[PDB]
């Protein structure tokens, strides 16, 4: 089969910037009562307020309480 | 009214300020980037048929310095057309700046400049993996269902001159045919399983032959002869995803049949590899830039 693409043998680099990108992780911080509240939180949510085509709605993902 | 022009301005000001410097966006301002894209979402394909000229770009996880830096180096829209492969926002400081600057852009540049779906673009996944707590802590709740509005419509794939197959994580054993595809209707949550999920959520594994497990929890892994498979059959040359972390911010895959891109630097300030952008040119050579300085694989199922 007949390929059209081809790569380049040459890489361009430069250097990134230089700052602290560390961020926090607010998924380590969770009880299994704060689990609880959000699985709740995300199924009322889906089940009430978010738009979701008719053909589409058996992919919404709810989450067992 | 949208105050485009004064949006990007204030986004792009902040080049020239300390590092982490927030932009001071209104809410209405950014509930109007939503709806006006989630507009433009609606009104192009699910699956994009894109051409050449192009820079595509992976992860970006609210690294908002770093996409400044991304525009500086490969020029900022329009000098450039862009394609995002997702994961815009979660495990960065700066999602907001980030999805904004993306929003503004599409809505600016709509023929010009592209962004689809990830798998941190749906509401199971940035609810607990930072960007609800980011958009509470400046705006509230409401802005974050606004948005999951808005990521709800983002297109799926797209294919480059009838060439290169784009998407976030990787191919499906449910996908046959293109068309399927183009029959999902948005907006659309991200299922647990099933073709949608496998093109947000797959990985590539050299030790795989076939299909197999993934270790994330979801969706699966797949080998180098499926990749193969698969570009034969849809006369394709080329797979280009993003979804892991690579050294160099590119990475080869099956003799060069698939490529993984991602586009943050010194990922949350843990691992050390580069962000890589790839340019494809109207002969459809493609090259690389890259910005030089596991536990980084998201996962599902932390609620259960
Ligand atoms: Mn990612
Ligand atoms: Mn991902």
């Amino acid at each position: 089969r007949k390929i059209l693409i081809r790569f380049s043998d040459y890489v361009e680099v430069a250097d990134a910037q230089d700052y602290d990108r560390r961020a926090d992780k607010p998924w380590t911080r969770l009880t299994a009562a704060d689990k609880a509240a959000i699985r709740k939180e995300l199924n009322e949510f889906k089940s009430t307020e978010m738009e979701v085509h008719e053909l589409s709605r058996h992919l919404t993902r709810f989450h067992r309480p | 009214s949208l105050n485009l022009d004064s949006i990007i301005g204030r986004l792009l000001e902040v080049q020239g300020s300390r590092p982490g410097k927030n932009v001071q966006l209104t809410e209405n301002e950014i509930r109007g980037l939503c709806l006006k894209s989630r507009e433009i979402f609606l009104s192009q394909p699910i699956l994009l048929e894109l051409e050449a000229p192009l820079k595509i770009c992976g992860d970006i996880h609210g690294q908002y310095y770093d996409l400044l830096r991304l525009f500086e180096y490969g020029g900022f829209p329009p000098e450039s057309n862009y394609l995002f492969l997702g994961d815009y926002v979660d495990r960065g400081k700066q999602s907001l700046e980030t999805i904004c600057l993306l929003l503004a852009y599409k809505i600016k540049y709509p023929e010009n400049f592209f962004l689809l779906r990830g798998n941190h673009e749906c509401a199971s996944i940035n609810r607990i993996y930072g960007f609800y707590d980011e958009c509470k802590r400046r705006y509230n709740i409401k802005l974050w269902k606004t948005f999951t509005d808005c990521f709800n419509c983002l297109p799926i794939a797209a294919i480059v001159d009838e060439k290169i197959f784009c998407c976030h994580g990787g191919l499906s054993p449910d996908l046959q045919s293109m068309e399927q595809i183009r029959r999902i209707m948005r907006p659309t949550d991200v299922p647990d399983q099933g073709l949608l999920c496998d093109l947000l959520w797959s990985d590539p594994d050299k030790d795989v032959q076939g299909w197999g497990e993934n270790d994330r929890g979801v969706s699966f892994t797949f080998g180098a002869e499926v990749v193969a498979k698969f570009l034969h059959k849809h006369d394709l040359d080329l797979i280009c995803r993003a979804h892991q972390v690579v050294e160099d911010g590119y990475e080869f895959f099956a003799k060069r049949q698939l490529v993984t891109l991602f586009s943050a630097p010194n990922y949350c300030g843990e691992f050390d590899n580069a962000g890589a952008m790839m340019s494809v040119d109207e002969t459809l050579m493609c090259s690389f830039q890259i910005l030089k300085p596991a536990q980084s694989a998201s996962r599902e199922n932390l609620l259960e």
